[PDB]
């Protein structure tokens, strides 16, 4: 079950004729929140983590190849840039200019057909915002390349707490304003007005997926019996009082949000009746022997 | 690895050397499990003859408890202090291993002692030569035992481990059935779904163009 | 509900008392869900009559 | 648990200063020993009364209370403590985080079950996990 | 300026006291804090109000 | 893809165990042999299947299981009420207009 | 077990009839496994549905329905009297004692659950026996007594399939 391309691996094609279609009818330049979904390559990410790593406390960016479908932002590759940077101001002087043209056309050979759709940077340690600077970056990257998107890493944080810190990020245009509060500043920017957050999910091949399974589990007391339903109490909390304000906003409109609201509901309660099989499958597997 | 060189020290010892090799191991702190040396071939040779109560003193040690010892004090020998330490320790190893939360009015008439303290005492030290890992209780009154150290097992119950371990198996393939026939389950049901909604789909794409007419 | 105390008219003492969460919730989440479920009975019934065009003469 | 009863040795080898009296009924070495006792104590141990926690620490009776108030509110051990029925709770556990330790000990038991006998006779072992995996 | 002092004092020692307990008696605390029951219930009603 | 994770790992775990029941069969058969030392440990393995039977673990897992039932049943509501809402917006435009 | 299977011949043997009145014996039996059940609304109502003719007949009706209406004020005492005030014919005789076995059942399960210290004496007339053999009785199944004062103080007495089922549902 390799050979044919599934719903998972369908997502690995470069259509040429749909892109350019894409391109040239450029249904973006109306309506300004018209992409909230980031999907991105797992081994982009894997890339990206290895690089903002090695760098160790410098930050690191890089420019990352991909296409858009709709209003989904589909990154395939990650890629790395010769440059020098401190922890907090970086140049790219001319160095990441001559590894990047010349990059993209020694992958015009390889196979590589995607193209510039957005760059990454790395912020270590400092929260995942677009900085003073970075906004304007933004700014003129989007005002003539409007597919774009740009991502941010923290790579303290995911090393030190457990969670990838990643944030996709667009700006709006100037003049586009829908004093400043203090709840929505110190984890964004001071101009978090000026840009918006899209949502972020990762997809795989059936390959890796097949390779991951096979590759290690141990995992007895480490996946099978690690406290699962329990370790994201706090987050399930969070979840479900947010739903609160969802369904009101929801109820607010009919008086859609809705499907929305009702998927999101649905996540977290497959996602707790998963913890209760799995519980329910270790009472079965150890408790109920040599009675 | 005292045992190993306590039987190292055995191997060519008899008679009355070897008795007094038997008193010094039985006291020696740190062996609480007389496994190799009564598989010896000489200590099973001293089966005949008048020294048999320390072969039935052995044997006591090596699989009996406590009140097999105070039910046949009569024939068998006196003992050190140390030696009804050790006993007493390996009663409790015996009973922590049937059930895991000891209450304390089974252990004070098994053990025969006269008050709280005394037992509590008794199994504070039992506990702090590492033999097992345990939590005593006031309030309840049951000792809560987590890790065991396992004692000498005869040439009889292999038939029971081999009789509980086949059953983690049979039990290990059932759960293994179950989980493929309910994600079995699961699939036909999504699949089945799935072919629904393509024929409303199929009907209602055919009627749109039928209408065009 | 202003005081949430039980009286003792024996011994003449003013208990407090404090609520469980936990069966409070259950209860009324039950009593909810079956309201609901009444709810929907009845309203689908009203569908199929007000499908089928029913009225007094 | 160390007593007092085996302790005469160090304190033979303790100089007048070390040794001195803080002038509360006890010498400075009965303090750190009974303190050790009592944190000792705290560990292997659910839930102990008063009574019997006047023999562990020596101690008329509620001078170990008062030890065991001075010990906690110093980010020490912890626990709290009953008085009407006289009975100190030092932690516990609540099941379900037991039952993962009991898997990590059981599922480690077998590991190292499994890696013994893989060292011991390589050959049967590979014999088995050849003719297993057919 | 002596009835608001010797007051702080022992709402202090009190609150340095109730910290490890859960439940004790009042002439306990009677006896540390060297004053009758009847003030040392209405200390406890004011801290706790 | 939540039960073919545990689905694998108890299918190995089961193998181990296997092995091992193996081991004490091959032991008892004596065409190894007979090591005093790991037997002892199989024996204390075996006496250490029944974990923690107490009634408190049991009143646990039970009050657990409850919780997530009615987690799954608030949840199951909010979908079929999602469900009766589309049916509705459906039903008031071809049947009864406006 | 036998009574819930008497039960359904004898309603279907009321249903169907030439017309709709069955025989006396059909309607002693229905009143009275009616009344064994502890099921009042129904009894009343067959008792209303009797014509006159076939009830004056026989003063066996007459006599189920006074015990009926014994029930019904729930007059434990009244029961235990009335039950053995008339003589009875063999087609009712076999099930008025599971009828009286049950009610005693019944009162001792009502005074374990209801009461926590009753006077002997009301006991007694609860459960319908002499005092003495009640309270050695209760001294067996351990309920604590009290002489002098004579009193009672009675002491209170597969799913991984559904789960799959159910996040099939919700995955839709």
């Amino acid at each position: 079950n390799m050979q044919e391309a599934q719903s998972i691996d369908e997502i690995y094609k470069y259509d040429k004729k749909q892109q350019q279609e894409i391109l040239a009818a450029k249904p973006w330049t109306k309506d300004h929140h018209y992409f909230k979904y980031c999907k991105i390559s797992a081994l982009a990410l894997l890339k990206m983590v290895m690089h903002a790593r090695s760098g160790g406390n410098l930050a690191v960016m890089g420019l990352m190849l991909g296409k858009v479908d709709g209003e989904t932002m589909i990154i395939m590759d990650s890629f790395a840039l010769p440059v020098e940077g401190t922890e907090t101001r970086v140049n790219a002087q001319a160095a990441a200019y001559e590894y990047m043209a010349a990059y993209i056309e020694n992958a015009k050979q390889v196979g590589r057909l995607e193209n510039a759709i957005g760059w990454y940077h790395s912020h270590p340690g400092y929260g995942c915002w677009l900085s003073g600077i970075n906004v304007s970056t933004q700014m003129l990257n989007q005002q003539f390349q409007e597919p774009f998107v740009a991502v941010v890493i923290d790579p303290t944080r995911t090393i030190s707490a457990g969670k990838v810190n990643l944030g996709a990020f667009r700006t709006y245009p100037k003049g586009y304003k829908p004093t400043i509060p203090l709840n929505k500043i110190e984890d964004f920017g001071v101009h978090c007005k000026q840009y918006y957050a899209l949502e972020v999910s990762y997809f795989k091949s059936s390959l890796d997926r097949k390779l991951l399974e096979l590759l290690w589990n141990k995992y007895w007391v480490n996946t099978l019996s690690s406290s699962s339903l329990l370790t994201n109490a706090d987050y399930t909390t969070g979840q479900v009082f947010d739903l609160s304000e969802k369904l009101e906003q929801s109820e607010a409109q009919l008086g859609d949000k809705l499907a929305k609201a009702t998927r999101d509901s649905c996540k977290t309660t497959i996602e707790a009746i998963h913890g209760l099989m799995s519980q329910v499958i270790k009472d079965k597997l150890f408790n109920q022997i040599n009675i | 690895n005292l045992l190993e060189q306590f039987i190292l020290l055995a191997k060519g010892t008899s008679g009355s050397a070897l008795t007094a090799l038997i008193s010094q191991v039985l006291e020696a702190p740190g062996v609480y499990v007389f496994g190799e040396l009564l598989e010896l071939a000489n200590v099973q040779e001293l089966a005949e003859g008048a020294n048999a109560a320390y072969l039935q003193l052995l044997n006591l040690f090596a699989y009996g408890t406590y009140p097999d010892y105070i039910a046949n004090k009569e024939s068998l020998p006196e003992l050190s202090t140390a030696q009804q330490n050790k006993l007493k320790h390996l009663t409790i190893v015996s009973l922590a291993s049937r059930m895991k939360c000891i209450p304390y009015s089974v252990l004070l008439k098994d053990l025969e002692m006269r008050n709280l303290r005394e037992l509590e005492d008794l199994i504070i030290e039992a506990v702090y030569t590492d033999i097992i890992q345990g939590k005593l209780d006031q309030r309840n009154q049951l000792l809560e035992v987590d890790f065991c150290i396992g004692r000498d097992i005869r040439k009889k119950d292999i038939n029971n481990i081999v009789k509980t371990l086949h059953e983690w198996c049979d039990g290990c393939e059932a759960v293994l059935l179950g989980i493929e026939q309910q994600v079995l389950r699961a699939n036909q049901y999504k699949e089945n779904h799935n072919r629904t909604q393509q024929q409303v789909e199929a009907e209602v794409t055919n009627i749109k163009k039928t209408l065009k007419a | 509900g202003l005081i949430s105390a039980r009286v003792d008219s024996h011994s003449k003492i003013l208990y407090a008392r404090d609520v469980d969460q936990r069966s409070t919730t259950f209860e009324k989440s039950l009593l909810m869900g079956k309201e609901f479920q009444r709810r929907a009975k009845a309203m689908m019934l009203r569908a199929a009559v007000l499908r089928n065009q029913i009225h007094v003469k | 648990i160390i007593r007092g009863n085996q302790l005469q040795e160090f304190a033979a080898m303790l100089m007048p200063h070390q040794k001195a009296t803080t002038a509360d009924g006890s010498s400075i070495l009965d303090r750190a020993v009974i303190e050790h006792n009592l944190l000792s104590a705290s560990k292997l141990y659910n839930n102990i009364t008063f009574e019997e926690l006047g023999a562990l620490l020596e101690i008329p009776a509620a001078k170990a209370e008062k030890i065991a108030s001075q010990m906690i509110t110093e980010g020490r051990m912890n626990g709290f403590i009953d008085q009407i029925d006289g009975i100190v709770h030092f932690e516990t556990r609540e099941a379900l985080p037991t039952w993962d330790k009991q898997i990590q000990s059981l599922c480690f038991q077998v590991n190292n079950l499994l890696e013994k006998i893989s060292q011991t006779a390589p050959e049967w072992t590979a014999q088995a996990m050849e003719a297993q995996m057919a | 300026h002596i009835e608001e002092l010797l007051r702080n004092i022992r709402t202090q020692v009190l609150i340095k006291l109730i910290k490890p307990y859960t439940r004790i008696h009042i002439p306990f605390i009677s006896k540390e804090l060297n004053i009758d029951v009847a003030d040392v219930e209405s200390l406890l009603v004011q801290c706790i109000l | 893809e939540h039960l073919i994770a545990q689905h694998s790992a108890i299918k190995m775990l089961h193998s181990r165990v296997k092995l091992i029941l193996e081991y004490v069969k091959a032991s008892e058969a004596g065409e190894v042999p007979f090591n005093h030392e790991i037997l002892r440990e199989a024996y204390a393995l075996c006496h250490c299947l029944p974990v923690l039977s107490t009634d408190k673990f049991k009143t646990d897992f039970y009050d657990q299981c409850n919780d997530v039932g009615l987690m799954a049943y608030l949840g199951t509501i909010t979908k079929t009420c999602n469900t009766m809402n589309q049916f509705v917006n459906k039903f008031n435009v071809l049947y009864d207009r406006q | 077990f036998s009574f819930k299977k008497l039960l359904d011949q004898c309603e279907n043997q009321e249903l169907e009839a030439p017309g709709g009145i069955a025989t006396p014996p059909v309607y002693g039996q229905l009143l009275a496994l009616y009344l064994l059940h502890n099921d009042m609304n129904n009894a009343r109502y067959l008792w209303k549905r009797i014509p006159p003719a076939i009830k004056s007949a026989n003063s066996e009706l007459g006599g189920i329905w006074s015990v009926g209406q014994r029930i019904w004020q729930r007059d434990f005492p009244g029961i235990y009297t009335t039950i053995n005030a008339h003589q009875w014919s063999e087609t009712v005789q076999p099930i008025m004692e599971a009828l009286r076995d049950a009610t005693r059942r019944r009162a001792f399960a009502l005074v374990s659950q209801a009461y926590t210290s009753i006077i002997a004496d009301d006991f007694a007339a609860f459960v319908g026996l002499p005092v003495e053999e009640a309270v050695k009785g209760i001294l067996e199944q351990g309920w604590q007594a009290d002489s002098t004062t004579r009193m009672v103080l009675p002491r209170k007495p597969q799913q991984l399939a559904r789960l799959t089922d159910y996040v099939a549902f919700l995955e839709n």
